[PDB]
RNA sequence: AAAUCCCCUUGUAAAUUUAACUGUUAGUCCAAAGAGGAACAGCUCUUUGGACACUAGGAAAAAACCUUGUAGAGAGAGUA
RNA sequence: UCCCAAACAUAUAACUGAACUCCUCACACCCAAUUGGACCAAUCUAUCACCCUAUAGAAGAACUAAUGUUAGUAUAAGUA
């Protein structure tokens, strides 16, 4: 999925990612960084020393009930499921980038 | 030994629940509301197609909106980003454009130097370079 | 007005279909691909008798895995153990 | 026709499958024809070895090329 | 752009006037300039639920 | 009748609910419902903030002087062995100055052009009636709180609030002190325009005075943008000039409004809390 | 469905790991029968999880009451106020530790339906786009079809 | 002299190719308006003995004509000011919820 | 059956300290198994709702309905338990806050058709409440004028966002 | 969408096909430490 | 006449036998070859194949035409 | 019974488009008749349990539909 983040945001991952909550990582896959007068794009991302995104899990829970309901008339056939998909909150902590354009 | 249903009133009460915001008797009688609450419980399951498929539909809009605003079409400005390796999809094209009027400005601009590179390319024989922005980054 | 007798798509006077460019230039590349498929299948890298025979012992040794496999049912192992752990569903505190 | 695509193993599309260039093969798959792409196979860096088994990667242009390292070309 | 919450929610949802000159015109392509500008498929926030159209004047 | 127990008891469950949502009991005292133990909460307390608590300070630090008053009442009426409880009166005067010169401290560093009414208001903002109440609230502040009646009133909870403060500033120090107060009280002014913080009348009247002082001539007003001004949805975007150099453009409704808003714009840039500023940093310093 | 049950937007507690992470689980209370196969899964549970799990969590306070019962629960309190009961009734003990787990990363908020996956106070650094970001001055800004002097 | 976009109503767009070519670099300040393309603000819009007080000029208007007025003032449809029922004005939520 | 309103006359509040303003009185009263249409008793009910009770019992006396002079008796005999039970200084100073009825308890009797059929005919009865609350009686809501629809269409033009985007 | 130019250029006719968009990790620990592989 | 039967290799994983019984065989439409006193259609009836009585997308609405199947969540993408 | 989307010859062929395929994660979880399994409400008994449960045995063991039976109340209607 693509995200447009900033500081001081949440997103929600509909998936686990295996890591206790309050840890803090780093996303390396930046496809665009900007500013209010410039803007630098990857092709099609840029290099790991030129932009650092970090943030940090601050929930982990299940989503909400999900219906999953099948019917076809006059045939009998009726089935019905319950889901729910774990879910991870990030907080994006920093953006922080270097001057390695050259 | 003599059974008989004691739990009848709980085993309408799952159904009747998901039928209280409804209108006219089905949302009190078990024999109505129990019709209308499978077809509600279908047309749910089945919307998730739909509103991925209208969700993307509505970026398209805005997004050619915003090229129009800037003298480009929506195919154009698609195809010319991923010429030049610029792996943006719809929603955030379309937030760039609602919330970053100058960054949208700058891809448009981007798009339109592409556009204009690919055509004097193509008016050419191959003789001539490869235009400053049409070269392709090779990954191994 | 404008009934079209009988039904749309199938009796004796059905309702007239014509075809469209993208229709047509779906059918080109499509037959291109088969141009390309028909190529490529006319070049074989060996004969039939240089091929007879060369894959004989992996078949057959494919088959005597399926065959062990199926000869190989047979009920479980049945263990004392799970039949005693039943008896922990009383278990409680002292 | 079905039980053609099934001993090919061609079930999931647009899923490449590698065959043997022989009649046998070939004769299955002129039943077929309009059904499948076939294209030749492109060793550029020849056959692999066991200590790049793990790093195929075969393109889409029809080449499998054993060094995959997912860092651009320098040149 | 530092505006405060409510003008600055005021004027992106704002309503523009415009003017069209019909002489020596066709029709529809005067009415197919017209339909965007109406349902306000001109702004990239435009959306159904939302009465973001604009004014149309024609001449 | 039909023989059975388990279904009148489900039943019997539901109607109670029922008659517990038809009004709802008066709301109680965390402490007084079971389940409860003060020396374990507030062991806990420290180590949920990830701080080193003092045991002492901070079991004096939820005493309220009306509590207080309400056990030496309870005891006379009783009577009957002497408490010697101390309020945590000054131990609230001590978190209440440091916070006070903290916020301020802060403030300065991030917004050096920020005048200091507007640094005043922003830390009374942030030491607000409101502000501490939310924060001890979802700190389970008011739970620890021993007090003389439930809920705590909104000025015995800040009290609190400050008190615990002050606590950890004496267990731990200033410098430890300085980072909780930014991870708890820093970060209620995020989403928050200067001017949400920091009510004024007449922008523009001291919007004169500030250019005046930065020796620039006089701001004139001037129509950029104009839409359906004959109209009952009129936009106005009302510009300032200053030597015939823009400095801030305002929309609004009428062109009284949009020029109240252009001086707003102006006055965030110039005391440098755009929308557009980098924001805050948590990291620990190096 | 999501038209019969609230929604809400997605949203933390207090900005919870903006400077520092605070664990939003904040009590728990188990139900444990000495005698009654409901409470095995409970009760083997205590006897080797729930002082691993206390030291793990040290902001967290648990409290195991035995008392005679048919259904075995676990009640979940966090610092806003939300209240989780959840029965232990016949459950083994790999699964009531995964349980009891799930309520330790849970704020505490309402489990419903959420309506924007994101969330942010920001959303434009460089604003929000108006019918004017895109429209070009004119000289004096004359209107169309009008005369000035 | 090329120009992708004329640069004279947003922002003035320059692209550049780093050195390596794998990163584009787009510099793009925002424009102001200029103070000649401007108007002024409209600021211009007896033997009296008694004071003039604020005189009552709300007539009372019937359903027809008043609503008849506000579709012209606010170019909208006369359906949309009409009152609705209690069936609809009880399913309405009071309480929303709020971001950002 | 159910007789909750009869019970609706005992309950007590505590006495009121002199910071809190004036309670106002509240009568509940209710007569049972009348000989009337419950849907035909309705009319009356909602015409005398809201009224002051001697202007209900003025527009009752010369209504032609024999339903009519049941609530007028049934409203001086509130009125009248009101002052001498109820603590009611002036009983001119009273308003209807609710009336209305309630199906009662109704017999089956056979009618007679033709060519032998039969039809089950039903005596109705009905009840008939009313509550008095001592004070005049509240203003009527003013029409809402179109000053109030212009700020409300204002309002909801201001409550509109961006939808499905950040 | 430029599905034809991809596989032209030698990549794959789907961007998430194959190459450092989908292939590399997309995340990692703060102070360094590699991530586990992902079952993808 | 289109084609069938038989059938090593090869591709593949099924096939035969034993035990135990239920249920369906009042079908429709399309492409093709036909038959109904040497009837261009129509009506009825055989043979081969496909679809329908199983999902979705597209032909306006669409059981039988074209695309496509193995099952969930996603506010991703490439295509038919 | 009343035509029937509205329109448009001129800005460089891409773009739009599925439950097909790919991506994060999880996968027993979209066919009639029929067949094979995995579970289970409620009731009685044996033993437990003791704010309503557990292991076993048993059976008058589960109703959106038979112009189904009995009882209650609506619709026509405050109408004939
Ligand atoms: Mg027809
Ligand atoms: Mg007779
Ligand atoms: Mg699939
Ligand atoms: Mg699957
Ligand atoms: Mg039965
Ligand atoms: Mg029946
Ligand atoms: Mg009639």
């Amino acid at each position: 999925r693509q995200w447009k983040v900033t500081s001081e945001d949440l997103i929600l991952i509909g998936n686990e990612l295996d890591l206790a909550c309050g840890e803090r990582i780093r996303l390396e896959k930046v496809l665009l960084v900007g500013a209010d007068n410039f803007t630098l794009l990857g092709k099609p991302l840029l290099g790991k020393d030129l932009v650092r995104v970090e943030a940090t899990v601050i929930e982990k829970t299940e989503s909400w009930p999900r219906i999953i309901m099948r019917f076809r008339k006059r045939k009998n056939f009726k089935k019905k499921r319950i889901v729910t998909t774990p879910q991870t909150v990030l907080r994006i902590n920093s953006i922080e980038i270097a001057p390695c354009l050259l | 030994l003599r059974n008989r249903v004691t739990d009848r009133y709980f085993r309408i009460q799952e159904v009747l629940k998901h039928a209280r915001h409804f209108r006219g008797r089905k949302n009190r009688c078990y024999r109505l509301a129990v019709r209308t609450v499978i077809r509600a419980f279908v047309k749910c399951t089945k919307a998730r197609y739909l509103k991925k498929k209208n969700m993307r539909t509505l970026w398209i809009n805005r997004i050619t909106a915003a090229s129009q605003e800037h003298g480009l079409k929506y195919p154009a400005l698609i195809g010319n980003l991923v010429k030049c390796q610029v792996e943006l999809n719809r929603k955030v094209l379309a937030d760039l454009a609602i919330y970053e009027p100058k960054t949208f400005k700058s891809l448009a601009a981007l798009a339109s130097r592409r556009r204009h590179e690919g055509f004097a390319a193509a008016l050419g024989d191959g003789k001539e370079p490869e235009g400053i922005f049409s070269r392709v980054v090779q990954y191994h | 007005r404008g009934r079209i007798p009988g039904r749309q798509w199938i009796g004796k006077h059905r309702r007239p279909r014509f075809v469209s460019l993208r229709a047509k230039q779906n059918m080109i590349r499509r037959l291109e691909i088969e141009a390309e498929n028909h190529y490529w299948l006319s070049m074989p890298y060996m004969t039939r008798e240089q091929e007879r025979g060369h894959a004989a012992v992996r078949r057959r040794e494919a088959f005597e895995a399926i065959k062990a496999a199926a000869t190989s049912k047979f009920p479980p192992h049945r263990f004392i153990a799970d039949q005693l752990d039943h008896l922990n569903v009383t278990k409680k505190w002292s | 026709e079905k039980d053609i695509i099934k001993m090919l193993g061609l079930e999931k599309a647009h899923t490449p499958q590698v065959h043997k260039n022989i009649p046998s093969v070939n004769a299955k798959l002129k039943v077929v024809k309009h059904l499948i792409r076939i294209k030749p196979l492109k060793l550029p860096q020849g056959l692999p070895a066991e200590e790049n088994m793990s790093n195929t990667c075969l393109k889409s242009t029809g080449e499998l090329v054993v060094q995959w390292h997912l860092k651009p070309v320098e040149q | 752009s530092s505006f405060s919450r409510a003008p600055q929610q005021w004027a992106t949802f704002a309503r523009i006037w415009y003017l069209l000159d019909g002489k020596m015109q066709p029709p529809g392509k005067l009415a197919a300039m017209a339909s965007i500008r109406l349902q306000g498929l001109h702004k990239p926030v435009y959306h159904a639920l939302s009465d973001c159209g604009d004014h149309v004047v024609i001449m | 009748v039909k023989k059975g127990f388990r279904a009148a008891f489900r039943f019997q469950k539901e109607l109670e609910r029922q008659r517990l949502l038809r009004c709802p009991p008066p709301p109680v005292r965390r402490s007084e419902k079971p389940n409860w133990d003060y020396h374990a909460e507030i062991q806990a307390f420290g180590h949920r903030l990830q701080e080193n608590f003092s045991l002492d300070l901070l079991k004096t630090a939820f005493v309220n002087s009306c509590y207080i008053k309400s056990e030496e009442a309870k005891r006379q009426q009783l009577g009957i062995v002497l408490l010697n409880l101390k309020s945590n009166q000054e131990l609230s005067e001590q978190g209440t100055s440091f916070s006070q010169t903290c916020l301020t401290q802060f403030l300065e560093d991030e917004y050096p052009d920020m005048p200091t009414e507007g640094i005043k208001n922003l830390v009374d903002f942030l030491t607000g009636e409101e502000v501490v109440c939310h924060v001890a609230r979802n700190l389970a502040v008011e739970q620890l709180t021993l007090s003389e009646e439930f809920p705590v009133p909104p000025a015995v909870l800040q009290q609190t609030f400050f008190a615990v403060i002050g606590a950890l500033l004496q267990s731990s120090g200033p410098e430890r002190t300085a980072l909780f107060i930014r991870d708890f009280l820093i970060t209620q002014m995020t989403g928050k325009e200067l001017f949400e913080m920091w009510k004024i009348i007449n922008p523009m009247g001291l919007l004169v005075e500030e250019l005046k002082k930065r020796n620039v001539s006089a701001p004139e007003s001037r129509l950029t943008r104009q839409s359906g001004g004959t109209t009952a949805l009129p936009l106005y975007f009302v510009g300032l000039y200053c030597d015939k150099k823009l400095i801030a453009e305002g929309p609004g409704e009428t062109v009284l409004v949009a020029e109240e808003e252009a001086a707003r714009v102006a006055l965030r840039k110039l005391y440098g809390f755009t929308e557009n500023r980098r924001p805050w940093n948590y990291s620990k310093p190096k | 469905t999501a038209r019969g049950t609230p929604s809400r937007f997605l949203a933390s507690v207090l900005h919870n790991g903006l400077g520092r992470y605070v664990q939003q689980l904040q009590r728990l209370s188990f139900s444990v029968s000495r005698d009654g196969a409901s409470s095995r899964g409970a009760r083997e549970f205590v006897e080797r999880e729930v002082i691993d799990f206390a030291r793990r969590n040290p902001g967290v306070v648990i409290y195991v009451n035995s008392r005679p019962c048919c259904v075995p629960r676990v009640v979940a309190e966090y610092l806003n106020g939300a209240v989780r009961e959840e029965s232990i009734h016949c459950k083994s003990v790999e699964e009531i530790s995964t349980l009891v787990q799930k309520l330790a990363d849970q704020s505490g908020l309402d489990v419903i339906r959420i309506r924007k996956p994101f969330h942010t106070d920001n959303p434009s650094i460089q604003g929000q786009w108006h019918p004017f970001t895109n429209k070009p001055t004119t000289f004096r800004g004359l209107r169309p079809r009008e005369v000035q002097d | 002299t090329y120009s992708p976009l004329p640069d004279d109503y947003n922002c003035n767009v320059e692209l550049a190719l780093t050195s390596d070519g794998r990163t584009i670099v787009c510099y793009h300040p925002s424009v102001d308006i200029p103070y000649e393309h401007t108007k002024p603000i409209p600021r211009p819009d007896h033997d009296q003995v008694l004071k003039t007080r604020l005189e009552e000029k709300v007539e009372h208007l019937e359903e027809g004509p008043m609503i008849e007025q506000l579709s012209k003032m606010f170019f909208t449809t006369k359906h949309r000011w009409y009152p609705h029922g209690r069936y609809h004005r009880c399913r309405k939520n009071l309480n929303p919820p709020k971001d950002r | 059956i159910s007789r909750k309103w009869e019970k609706k006359n005992k309950i007590v509040y505590p006495p009121q300290l002199p910071g809190e303003p004036r309670r106002p009185a509240e009568i509940y009263h209710c007569r049972r198994q009348i000989k009337y249409s419950k849907d035909k008793m309705w009319y009356l009910a909602k015409l005398i709702r809201g009224m002051s009770i001697d202007q209900a019992l003025a527009q009752l006396e010369f209504n032609d309905k024999k339903g009519a002079k049941i609530i007028k008796e049934v409203l001086l005999e509130a009125q009248d338990m009101a002052v001498r039970d109820h603590n009611v200084e002036f009983r001119s100073n009273l308003y209807i806050a609710e009336s209305t009825s309630g199906r009662g308890q109704c017999l089956k009797r056979i009618r007679y058709h033709g060519r032998g059929r039969f039809g089950i005919m039903e005596k109705v009865y009905c009840h008939y409440f009313v509550k008095l609350v001592e004070g005049p009686p509240p203003p009527p809501e003013p029409p809402k004028t179109a000053v109030a629809h212009a700020k409300e269409y204002i309002q909801q033009l201001r409550s509109r966002t961006i939808v499905h985007t950040l | 969408a430029g599905g034809q130019w991809r596989l032209q250029q030698g990549l794959a006719a789907n961007p998430s096909g194959y190459g450092p968009l989908t292939e590399l990790p997309d995340w990692s620990y703060a102070d360094g430490r590699p991530a586990p592989p992902m079952k993808g």
